[PDB]
């Protein structure tokens, strides 16, 4: 998962 | 005629309205911002979802801060008389109250101001929906085991995350919020009022997702979207 | 048994819950803050409204910033196991993200943090409602002629006004927002879901009120409340 | 436009429609039928109730069997194009499938047949409601301690009592059924679908009434109305 | 606890209840009654539909008039304390107020009387549903181009056709009414109140079916079901 | 009470 | 089609 | 009217  | 009620927005105009999707994936190297892998999945999902809701969808990719402002200014100057509503989806990097163009930030207020009741007369009294998939800070949720009208009226801001928090996006499946939003709209747009659909989105994001990371700082984190409503009536995507 | 749905909060616990009303009218001279004339009308209206909804109402008047924090800490440490929800109403001066004690400001996050899913276990999974009648800045609306869950989940913030704007209070009738909120709860609490009741409140405040002032700067101004929902289910005050 | 549903009758025509009330109180001596004391209370209650629902009410008193047939024939020959529905209320003596004119019986089928989909074209596809306060036999309820469409489609028969049973009327307060029907329409016509309103009427009649008589045969008796629906859509008296 | 409403039947008992399906296909030669081709499709459809609604389904085939009465008497003598409701489906030949055993007729009143509020105490106050697929006469619809409670309370009779009319059954697809009823229950049992589901059934039968026959007398005929409600509350198959 |  |  |  990645953050914006 | 018989007794009449004024509890829901008139959504039977000739057109549902425009759905502007700003999909920012690639950012100028100088900004130091990462490529938003998985955002194309979100953009495609949104295009299909709103198409089925009968919105005139316009997808725009990798817009600079200048292009975003120009686009919103131009759209706000169109004649929306025959349209029931307006929808704008922003997919990009962000911070509290800010969305990123490919070359720099844009204040969300600058974007939404173009649609104020006094600045976009053909949308006055009509629902203006802004769906925002972007971070609103850097906090991480650790979770827990279980006559006149206001110019700011008739806006609905469907934020992907709570104030001050990061927002999660999966590189393969798309963002948690957009995945969930599209799924709930597809299943309930012909049955439930919008706030209730968004509440289902809140539950879906809150219960079905949790981050996985090799970095302990970013591992096992949760997210709760944030519905901000200045709407004055109930909103149903269907009519009759 | 038959098919079961999990779309609404369980509101049939032995008790509906506490309704803490913090009514700050008189402020320490050194703060330079004005007396909030009409706030007692709001406090009494709220007490009666929530009493009829079967909430255990506790009214507190003129609390310092220290007393507000102590009160919320103590309330969050109570056993809410037999309670369906929690309600806190704040009536005072304010700025964006801040509420005023009689002697100084208190960050709203400090107050709400005591009730996070991980900090108040007996309220985890239950609706935590914060009703806020206070300014969120100094802008004036000119109007226009017509498993785990997130620690931030299950909160609902019913703000009296939009981010960055002043909030209006009539010295004789009470605040526009609280007057409207109590009226809508009395009329619809046994018929409509909470978000829909709040939408009616938005319409009432947006359409029935406009400021009158001898000062042109503050004359003919409008207001739109702001519903901020992190709820994961529908909320009905009635059951069965 | 957007997605449209066809689940409810169109009730926003220029006129709601006619509400014909046939109030038979005094009967020809030769028939041996008693005077229906309290029926004027029913007729007045109905007139007011339907007036508030925006129906063009026409009250007719003491009509012979010939006059009833002539009236219904004439009404069925009117142009109902601008009307949303049709309502006919019959207050008289009766037996299963029969209503009494002042001088003799009239088969209910003869009356309703004038409004068949093929015989009254301006009402085809529109709800035709027949409210009947009359006996349907002599049984007493002792209670217990606690493209084309069918010509018979779009009719709703709201019978005051179950098949084969007497129907109760209080000489001072009016009939149990009409009293209850008017009360429920006044309270819920702007909130509930018609079948749900009629269900509330069933509960009210079933629970709040019991006969009192010096004659053991007629004492402590109960009544349950009988909703007979051939409707094809939901019916709401309000619109928009 | 908080405010409570009593508008819907309690359907969260340990068991939903029994669903007795009497499927009469083959009749004794001496009766002169034809074999009801397609009824097995109906019986299977009903079994599956009610199984998914969590009813304890009991299918009985080709019962004599004596066996039908014995069965209903025995079922009415069971302890239904832990059951929310009762459902009985009758598939056979019939006339107004009559259903056929394989060797002769049975008055519908005889069957339903066993379940009266005073005769089946464990079902008092609970919904008793009788679904009847059988003729109610020989009329053909030509269509048109486009404290105590009553012992009769809490019964719902879902008739396949209007009083006095034949009822249609397709030898390959099953009866028009049962096909439609099962389809609507499968699609809406978790979303709509029972009367509303039955109204959708009325529309489906009324609009999607028309007879085809080489015999002009029986060709191009239509059908409208008939909902007869003595219910005192709303009925939802789901709970919570 | 009376019957109809 | 057939009748019952 | 007054502001908070």
């Amino acid at each position: 998962d990645e953050v914006d | 005629s018989g007794i009449s009620l004024d509890n829901s927005y008139k959504m039977d105009y000739p057109e549902m309205g425009l759905c502007i999707i700003i999909n920012n994936k690639n950012f100028h190297k100088s900004t130091g911002m990462t490529s938003r892998s998985g955002t194309d999945v979100d953009a495609a999902n949104l295009r299909e979802t709103f198409r089925n809701l009968k919105y005139e969808v316009r997808n725009k990719n990798d817009l600079t801060r200048e292009e975003i402002v120009e686009l919103m200014r131009d759209v706000s100057k169109e004649d929306h008389s025959k349209r029931s509503s307006f929808v704008c989806v922003l997919l990009s990097h962000g911070e509290e109250g800010i969305i990123f163009g490919t070359n720099g930030p844009v204040d969300l207020k600058k974007i939404t101001n173009f649609f104020r009741g006094d600045r976009c007369r053909s949308l006055t009294g009509k629902p203006k929906l802004f769906i925002i998939q972007a971070c609103r800070g850097t906090e991480l949720d650790c979770g827990i085991a279980t006559h006149k009208i206001p110019v700011e009226a008739d806006f609905l801001y469907a934020y992907s995350t709570a104030p001050g928090y990061y927002s999660w996006r999966n590189s393969k499946d798309g963002s948690w919020f957009i995945q969930s939003l599209c799924a709930m709209l597809k299943q309930y747009a012909d049955k439930l009022e919008f706030m209730h659909i968004l509440t289902r989105v809140n539950r879906k994001v809150a219960t079905e997702f949790e981050s996985f990371s090799f970095d302990a700082t970013f591992h096992a984190k949760k997210q709760i979207p944030c519905i901000v409503s200045m709407l004055t009536k109930e909103l149903y995507f269907y009519h009759h």
